[PDB]
């Protein structure tokens, strides 16, 4: 994955689980979740963005 | 007729409430579950959005109508 | 006195310490993220439960939570 | 017949209500002169409801005890009429407005702002979708088909 | 009229199953709680962020059930005990006529019926029916204060 | 460059019209969720935060106020257009007190025309309740065609105040100075305003009211009664029934007033012909009203060295118990609207139960006291327009206390030291409400269990432990004693309520002296417990606005949140938005309370018939004084018995109002789903309906949300109000139509 | 007029601390400034800062850490809160290490963290009788 790239999310604690977001950027330091994923639809609280791992998405063919 | 109907209403909302604890702090998805697939009762939280979305059809149909005809009676 | 837990799905984005009317909540050094900064909780006796901690919380389902427990003069709120 | 219903035409307790209801409004009507508007309104409305009595009366309509006329739903195309052909019509209509409002949102739904154009209608697209739905039950039964309307697992689920 | 009520009480039926189950099987978590089984059975809420969770536990639906429950068995022992009444009195043609709209039912099972247990005392005097005067006017009481 | 506005401010552009949500900085981005929508509409007059400037804002207002004027002369030029067209009142003016009022017509769809009743003078429409037969007829309105003229002219004002409204935003805005100058604004309002209303309203009633109200009661039928022109151009039409225009403006010049005495009276009381207040009486009030209020307006100094500076009077008013006294509250109600607004509201919601009372009580207009349809609709809709614009004026001052408040610039003043005590006041009223409620209405549920467990002489009823109101009493003696002892040059009371003879016009009551007993003692110590209450919860509202023992910051939560959370055992309701929300809860509870009281207490203990040997028979028939001591009193020889016009009504021309009886009791009803309820359910619920929309791909890209938790109290109580009200108000007007 | 010459210029409020605040634990909040700001009271009303040290007493620590919130919009930064037990058992509270607690400071240890996401928490029922 990479920005721009788009991937499915798979934390089940998520307002965007089995959705599919944009991956803004990977980061490629040590960090717990790298993945950067902006979504369309915000979440409950307002936001549209969130840092999630690199198991926790699958990117879309 | 009265007494019993309504003992018959607590006793329902009872058995719904009991299983909703259940639910909270009995259920174990692990036992209802081999090997990826849900057993009979782990599969009612699969498709519980249909289910609830359903039961709101239903209600929503049955309200609307009733509704409809009893004010156009009136 | 409550509970609240820190996840490490913190960003160190701060806004949890700094809506804490109480003082519960503080910044400490971590390596789990950019900021390089993860939430504690080193003062939940003073925890009221109000829940500001986690209205501030930019993370997808939070990574400050408040369970609520016991109670005490300090976490009802009582100036009396 | 029906249910131990019998026809509104040989009902006594229907012409009853006809006769009581046309001997109130013309009671009504003494208390007025002349040609005056009030006497044209009420004579109005007793024509009105001697043909409304006259229609219902022949009409195939089953009238109870209480001489008012029973709906027959049970789906016979005897009294077909009353329920059935109305069903066809509210099903012909209500299909019709929720396929072109689940056109519409699938087709702003692929534009730059699709939340501006579900405020502000874009009233040209909007007239184009509306009167396409009138082959609302041919288009189902050809989108259902191709699998473009129902989705699989893009759908959100909560935790358990 | 037997229809028309059948309805409601499928209606009502339906209401209060559709409460329940939801609450039972939203027990575990949903969209706007993801952990509401790690909070219990009954909690107050979750806090007025995202959006707002009054009564989001699973005990809430129980508590707004119960209204729709009371509701339901309303309707079923008000169209049991007016279709008896006119049973027993002799005038079932008034239920026949009278119950297929709602002013029917509220002119003549509510209005009609009440007017022996409210003068069950008055400043006239009183009868046996005095205490059922009495716990009326008690039920009405309680039930505004469940209001407050 | 005028100096006083400033010219072109906005343009006149439509773009903005195309852009919802443009005035609010948050919702200016578009709409995500559906709460966007419910925002839109709650922050559309919230004009403090669409501007950051006190001018922005004061201009939007004035903008504003003049569209709402602009609409309120629709709805006059409306009511005119339907009496000159769909009315019966040329047929009323010559039948007064056998024909109903009726100015409203319904069409013949879906069996409807039901609707049109019986009113009588070969007519038929809907009975009209608002008294607009008799102002016109006090007006001297006596053809449809002066009808059509008023609402052409009403039509041409609504216009103006639009063009004006917008003029003075987008053309000629006034600047703040302009505003802020409130001795001039006082002193406009008070003498031109007020004052030269009063007089060109008594130059009317003089020159037209007057003689053509009393060639109506002499029996001249309104086609052979002059043009109201004429009765200026020819000083001997209006000569001949007041002899004393002979003498033309010379006795006023000379101040020899007295000669005016033919048409300028003090006689109190009511006209015996039309049941209502002389007319005459009504010239001289507005005359002195005119000349009191013209004197009042020369108090403030605007321009001249002359008059008074508000500032220096408020500043002077300290004391021992005050500390800095009304120092700053000038600065306070010179640069917060909300202030104002509190202020205004208030006292104009009182003003309108005051009205209210005045109606009934001296009927000031020609057979209104006899249709008693028209005075009890009159009555209930002033008293809740008064409740409804109190409960307003505290939520402003809430606001204002919320966000214009500056602690610096009120330090030790009155609403500093107020904040400062606000514990004893809310404890003390806490214990005055508790006293009256339980008193009153513990009293209340004695009399029921004495009455449910005979015992009749236990009760607190006049044949038992009796509670006169003796206070009362004694200024009920002292009214009907004034003319000729307090009030020399008066011939009757002010109003026979106090005390007097029946005054029946066509054997029906008009007046007739309002005897006051142990029912009247409960009620009004009723009346006085429910008002305690309400100012409890708006007082503790505006004064625990900015913060508490609970919520030390609250005032950073601003004056509009839920809650702060569900620690300290709960927060919820801790606003002051929660608590203008109690509060309408209990305005309600007050004025059915004070409405109820009206309509039983004067069905049965004033209005009603009189037979021609002098016997009075009331509506009811005095169930009042007995039957109105107990809750089992009220339910059934009030609710039940007099419910039996509106269950009664399906099939005649009243059945429109058991139909709203039906639904105002459906809306109420409704209201408790969002009065009871809590957010996260119905969100949770609006999940598993999106899964199902997502699954037929009909999910909108608007996101649907649940209500906001303050919107849901706002929706519920909305609901409660409407449904509760419109119950009385069907219940009102069937029961008092029907007899 | 006072009992302290650093009160600030207080005319007392009904809305003060309460016999708890004697036996149980009340808290005080320091603060220098270098103005006699006129601000508004966590409980009450208005008072006046004094051109120097400053000490106030409240009975919550919310209501001091309000008061504090309060007092950065006057560019005060230096405020500390203490807690007092029945008798005088001072503890520094607010600033427990000199450095407010939104900026990270060296030797703090992380207290109550998860080394997982919410979605990792264990099932109830795999809870039950401990
Ligand atoms: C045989 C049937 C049965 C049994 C064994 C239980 C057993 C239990 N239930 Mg349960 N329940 C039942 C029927 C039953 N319930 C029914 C019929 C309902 C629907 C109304 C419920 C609804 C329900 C809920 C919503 C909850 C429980 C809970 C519980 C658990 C704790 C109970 C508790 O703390 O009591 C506490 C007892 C009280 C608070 C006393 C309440 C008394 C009420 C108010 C009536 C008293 C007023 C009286 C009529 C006065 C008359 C007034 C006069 C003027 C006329 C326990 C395992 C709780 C739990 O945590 O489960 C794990 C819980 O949250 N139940
Ligand atoms: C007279 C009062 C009243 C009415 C009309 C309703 C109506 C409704 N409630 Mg309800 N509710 C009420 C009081 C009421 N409630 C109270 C006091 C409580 C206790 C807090 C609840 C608690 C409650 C819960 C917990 C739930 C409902 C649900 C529903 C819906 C059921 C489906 C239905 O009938 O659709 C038909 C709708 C109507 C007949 C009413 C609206 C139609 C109007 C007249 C249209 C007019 C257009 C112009 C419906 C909107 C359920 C729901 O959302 O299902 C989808 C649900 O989950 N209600
Ligand atoms: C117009 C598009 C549209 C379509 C195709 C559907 C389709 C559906 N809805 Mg639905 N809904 C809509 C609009 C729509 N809805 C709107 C606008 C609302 C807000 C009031 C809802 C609220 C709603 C609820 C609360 C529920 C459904 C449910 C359902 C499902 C069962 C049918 C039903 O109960 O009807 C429900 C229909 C209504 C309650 C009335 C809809 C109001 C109007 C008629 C629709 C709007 C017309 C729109 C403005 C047209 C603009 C298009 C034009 C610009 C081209 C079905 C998937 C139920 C479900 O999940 O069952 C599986 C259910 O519980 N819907
Ligand atoms: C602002 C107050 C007000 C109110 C509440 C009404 C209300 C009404 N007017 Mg009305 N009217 C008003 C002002 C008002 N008018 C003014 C200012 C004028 C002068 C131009 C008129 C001139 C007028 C005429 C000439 C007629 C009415 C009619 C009506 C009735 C039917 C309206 C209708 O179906 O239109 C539907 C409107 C639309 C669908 C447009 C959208 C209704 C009771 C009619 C009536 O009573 O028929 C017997 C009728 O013939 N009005
Ligand atoms: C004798 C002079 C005079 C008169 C009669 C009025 C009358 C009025 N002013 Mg006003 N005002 C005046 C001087 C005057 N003002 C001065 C000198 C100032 C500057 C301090 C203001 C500042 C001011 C503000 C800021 C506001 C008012 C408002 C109002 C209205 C109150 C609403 C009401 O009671 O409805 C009674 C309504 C009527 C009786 C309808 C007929 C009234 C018409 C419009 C005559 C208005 C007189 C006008 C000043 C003449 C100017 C004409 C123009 C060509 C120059 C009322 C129309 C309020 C309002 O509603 O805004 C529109 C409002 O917000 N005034
Ligand atoms: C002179 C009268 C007056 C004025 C100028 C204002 C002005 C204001 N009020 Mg206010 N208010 C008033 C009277 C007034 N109010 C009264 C009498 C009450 C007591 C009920 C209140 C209670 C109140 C509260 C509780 C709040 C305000 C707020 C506000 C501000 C924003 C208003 C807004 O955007 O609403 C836009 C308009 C609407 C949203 C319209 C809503 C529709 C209403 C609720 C239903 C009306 C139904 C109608 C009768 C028809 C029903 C018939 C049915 C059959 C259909 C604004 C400064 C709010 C604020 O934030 O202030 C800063 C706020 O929170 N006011
Ligand atoms: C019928 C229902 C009902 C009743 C009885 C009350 C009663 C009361 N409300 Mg209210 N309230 C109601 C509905 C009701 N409310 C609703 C629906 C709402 C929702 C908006 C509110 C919202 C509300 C607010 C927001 C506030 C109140 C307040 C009050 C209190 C006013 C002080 C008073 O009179 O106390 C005296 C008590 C009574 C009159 C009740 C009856 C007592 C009897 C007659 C005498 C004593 C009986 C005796 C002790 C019995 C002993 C025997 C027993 C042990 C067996 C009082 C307790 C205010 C408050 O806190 O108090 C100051 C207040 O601020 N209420
Ligand atoms: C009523 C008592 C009254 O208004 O006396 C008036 C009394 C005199 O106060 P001051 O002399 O300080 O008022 C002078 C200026 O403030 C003018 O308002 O005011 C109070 O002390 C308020 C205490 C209310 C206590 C409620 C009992
Ligand atoms: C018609 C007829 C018949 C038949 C009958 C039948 C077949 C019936 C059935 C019936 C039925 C079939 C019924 C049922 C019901 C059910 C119910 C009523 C249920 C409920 C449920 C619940 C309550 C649940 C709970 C829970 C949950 C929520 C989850 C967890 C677990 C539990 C389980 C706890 C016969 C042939 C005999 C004869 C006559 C005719
Ligand atoms: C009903 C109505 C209307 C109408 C109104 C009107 C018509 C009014 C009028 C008004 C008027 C018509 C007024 C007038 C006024 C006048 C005046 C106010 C005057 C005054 C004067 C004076 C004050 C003087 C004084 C003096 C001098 C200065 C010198 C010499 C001496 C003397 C003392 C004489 C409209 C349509 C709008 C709307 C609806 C309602
Ligand atoms: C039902 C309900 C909802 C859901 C209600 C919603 C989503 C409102 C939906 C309104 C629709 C979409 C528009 C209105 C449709 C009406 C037919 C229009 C009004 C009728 C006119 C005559 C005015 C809440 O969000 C809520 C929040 C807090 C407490 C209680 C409740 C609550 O009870
Ligand atoms: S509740 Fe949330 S906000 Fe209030 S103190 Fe405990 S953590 Fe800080
Ligand atoms: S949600 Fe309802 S309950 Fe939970 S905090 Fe906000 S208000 Fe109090």
């Amino acid at each position: 994955i990479q920005k721009g790239s788009t991937v499915r999310i798979l934390r089940k604690e998520s307002y965007w689980y089995n959705e599919s977001g944009t991956v803004v950027v990977v980061d490629q330091s040590k960090v717990r979740y790298p993945v950067l994923v902006r979504f369309t639809k915000v979440n409950y609280a307002g936001t549209n963005t969130n840092n999630f791992g690199l198991n926790e998405v699958e990117e879309v063919v | 007729y009265t007494h019993h109907q309504y003992i018959a209403g607590f006793l329902m909302v009872g058995a719904f409430a009991h299983g909703a604890i259940f639910f909270v702090r009995d259920y174990d998805p692990a036992v209802n579950t081999r090997n990826g697939e849900k057993n009979v009762l782990a599969r009612m939280l699969e498709h519980k959005e249909a289910i609830i979305s359903h039961l709101s059809w239903v209600s929503l149909f049955l309200g609307f109508h009733t509704l409809g005809i009893y004010v156009h009676n009136d | 006195s409550h509970t609240v837990k820190i996840y490490d799905t913190c960003i160190g984005c701060t806004q949890c310490v700094r809506a804490c009317p109480t003082d519960v909540l503080e910044m400490v050094p971590w390596d789990g993220c950019k900021a390089g900064q993860i939430a504690s909780a080193p003062r939940t006796e003073d925890c009221v439960g109000c829940k500001r901690c986690e209205t501030a919380c930019p993370t997808d389902f939070l990574s400050v939570r408040v369970y609520l427990g016991g109670e005490t003069t300090r976490s009802l709120g009582l100036a009396y | 017949d029906i249910g131990g219903l019998n026809p509104c035409k040989d009902s006594e307790v229907f012409q009853k209500r006809l006769a009581k209801t046309v001997k109130k409004l013309e009671n009504r009507l003494k208390k007025y002169e002349e040609g005056t508007p009030p006497q044209i309104a009420i004579q109005q409305q007793i024509t009105q409801t001697k043909q409304r009595f006259t229609r219902y009366a022949d009409s195939n309509l089953l009238c109870g005890n209480d001489g008012l006329p029973h709906l027959i739903t049970d789906g016979r195309w005897s009294h077909g009429s009353e329920f059935l052909l109305p069903s066809i019509l509210f099903l012909y209509i209500s299909g019709w407005i929720g396929w072109v409002g689940r056109k519409y949102i699938r087709t702003v739904g692929q534009t730059s702002n699709p939340t501006e154009k579900e405020i502000i209608i874009d009233v040209p697209l909007a007239i184009s979708i509306m009167t396409s739905g009138f082959l609302w039950p041919f288009a189902a039964w050809q989108e259902f088909l191709s699998g473009d309307l129902i989705a699989s697992d893009e759908t959100i689920t909560t935790s358990p | 009229g037997d229809f028309l009520v059948h309805h409601a009480i499928a209606l009502g039926l339906h209401t209060t199953t559709l409460i329940l189950v939801k609450g039972a099987l939203d027990a575990r978590g949903s969209k706007l709680m993801p952990d509401k089984k790690d909070f219990g059975y009954s909690f107050p809420c979750d806090g007025p962020g995202r959006g707002g969770t009054c009564d989001i536990s699973a005990w809430d639906a129980f508590y707004l059930a119960m209204f729709w429950m009371l509701n339901t068995i309303g309707w079923v022992t008000f169209y049991w005990h007016w279709k008896h009444l006119t049973l027993w009195q002799g005038n079932q043609v008034q239920f026949n006529e009278s119950s297929n709209y709602i002013m029917g039912w509220l002119r003549d099972y509510l209005w009609l019926n009440s007017s022996p247990l409210i003068n069950g005392y008055n400043p006239f005097g009183m009868n046996s029916l005095s205490v059922w005067a009495w716990m009326f006017l008690f039920g009405h009481l309680v039930w505004a204060t469940g209001f407050m | 460059k005028s100096t006083i506005v400033d010219f072109n401010p906005v343009e006149t552009s439509f773009e903005k019209w195309a852009k919802p949500g443009q005035f609010s900085r948050t919702l200016a981005k578009g709409p995500k969720t559906t709460t966007w929508i419910w925002n839109l509409h709650a922050d559309a007059h919230d004009f403090d935060i669409q501007t950051n400037s006190l001018q922005e804002v004061s201009r939007k207002i004035f903008s504003a106020h003049f569209g709402q004027l602009a609409v309120i002369f629709l709805w006059l030029s409306g009511m005119h257009f339907h009496g000159a067209y769909f009315s019966n009142y040329s047929a009323w003016l010559t039948n007064p007190t056998s024909t109903k009022p009726s100015a409203q017509i319904v069409w013949p769809i879906v069996g409807q025309e039901v609707l049109n009743a019986d009113v009588g003078g070969n007519f038929q429409g809907i009975q009209i309740t608002s008294g607009f037969f008799q102002l016109w007829r006090a007006e001297g309105i006596t053809s449809e065609v002066e009808l059509y003229w008023t609402a052409v002219g009403g039509l041409v004002a609504s216009f103006l105040m639009l063009f004006a409204g917008w003029f003075h935003y987008h053309k000629a805005a006034p600047k703040l100075e302009w505003f802020q100058n409130v001795e001039s604004m006082l002193n406009h309002h008070l003498a031109g305003l007020l004052g030269l209303g009063s007089l060109s309203w008594a130059g009317h009633q003089i020159h037209i009211a007057l003689p053509i109200n009393k060639l109506l009661d002499l029996g001249v039928s309104p086609e052979e009664i002059p043009l109201p022109y004429e009765f200026i151009l020819n000083r001997d039409l209006i000569a001949q029934l007041y002899p004393s225009f002979n003498k033309g403006l010379t006795p006023f010049f000379t101040l020899n007033w007295g000669e005016y005495s033919d048409f300028l009276t003090f006689k109190g009381g009511l006209n015996p012909v039309t049941g209502g207040l002389w007319l005459t009486d009504t010239a001289h009030h507005h005359l002195a009203i005119a000349v009191l209020f013209i004197v009042a307006g020369h108090m403030y100094k605007t321009n001249w060295f002359l008059g008074h500076s508000i500032k220096t009077i408020l500043e002077a008013h300290k004391g021992p118990f005050t500390g800095e006294g009304h120092k700053g509250l000038y600065e306070v109600l010179t640069t917060s609207w909300h202030a104002q607004l509190a202020i205004n509201l208030a006292l104009f919601g009182s003003l309108s139960i005051i009205v209210a009372h005045h109606m009934y009580a001296m009927p000031p207009y020609p057979y209104i006291a006899i249709d008693y349809p028209t005075q009890l609709s009159l009555f209930t809709h002033h008293v809740w327009i008064g409740g409804f614009c109190i409960v307003g004026g505290a939520a402003h001052g809430a606001i204002f206390f919320v966000r214009d408040y500056n602690a610096a610039n009120n330090y030790n003043n009155l609403i500093d030291r107020v904040i400062r005590h606000r514990d004893a006041i809310i404890s003390h009223l806490n214990w005055v409400c508790i006293f009256l409620g339980c008193h009153s209405f513990g009293l209340y549920v004695h009399n029921d269990t004495m009455r449910a467990l005979g015992r009749s002489q236990d009760l607190f009823s006049d044949n038992a432990i009796a509670l006169k109101p003796i206070f009362a009493q004694f200024i009920q003696n002292l009214h009907t004693l004034a003319p000729g002892s307090t009030a020399p040059n008066a011939l009757t009371t002010v109003s026979y309520a106090f005390g007097g003879d029946v005054i029946s016009v066509g054997s029906k009551i008009a007046m007739m002296p309002i005897s006051l007993g142990t029912a009247d003692f409960l009620v009004h110590h009723i009346h006085a417990f429910t008002i305690h209450v309400t100012v409890l919860i708006l007082l503790k509202g505006v004064l625990y606005s900015r913060n508490s023992r609970l919520i030390p910051d609250k005032a950073n939560l601003g004056f509009r949140f839920p809650c702060d959370g569900p620690g300290r055992g709960g927060t919820c309701q801790v606003s002051a938005w929660d608590h203008v929300f109690l509060g309408l809860f209990w305005m309600y509870n007050s004025i059915s309370i004070v409405i109820f009281h009206f309509s039983w207490k004067m069905q049965s203990d004033v209005w009603g018939t009189v037979s021609p040997t002098g016997a009075v028979s009331h509506i009811t028939g005095g169930n009042f004084a007995q039957s109105s001591i107990t809750i089992n009193g009220w339910l059934r020889d009030f609710l039940w018995s007099q419910a039996a016009q509106v269950v009664q009504s399906y099939g005649s021309s009243l059945s429109a109002y058991g139909l709203i009886f039906l639904g105002a009791h459906f809306i109420w009803a409704f209201s408790l789903m969002f009065l009871f309820s809590g957010r996260g359910y119905w969100q949770e619920l609006i999940e598993s309906i999106v899964w199902a929309h997502n699954k037929l791909k009909v999910a909108p890209s608007i996101q649907p949300r649940a209500l906001s938790i303050t919107q849901g109290r706002a929706v519920g109580v909305a609901h409660y109000l409407l449904g509760g009200i419109g119950t009385t108000w069907a219940f009102f007007l069937a029961r008092i139509i029907s007899v | 007029k006072l009992k302290q010459s650093d009160f600030p210029k207080f005319e007392g409020s009904t809305g003060g601390w309460l016999s708890a605040a004697k036996n149980e634990e009340k808290y005080v909040i320091i603060w220098t400034s270098k103005d006699a700001s006129l601000f508004e009271m966590p409980t009450g009303g208005t008072a006046k800062m004094n051109a120097g040290n400053n000490v106030a007493y409240f009975a919550r620590k919310e209501q001091c850490l309000a008061l504090g919130s309060q007092l950065r919009g006057f560019k005060i930064t230096n405020y500390k809160i203490f807690r007092i037990y029945p008798p005088l058992d001072i503890t520094l509270l607010h600033p427990f290490d000199g450095v407010f607690p939104e900026k990270v400071n060296q030797g703090r240890s992380p207290v109550g963290k998860r080394d997982a996401s919410i979605g990792g928490n264990p099932n109830p029922a795999s809870l039950k009788f401990q």
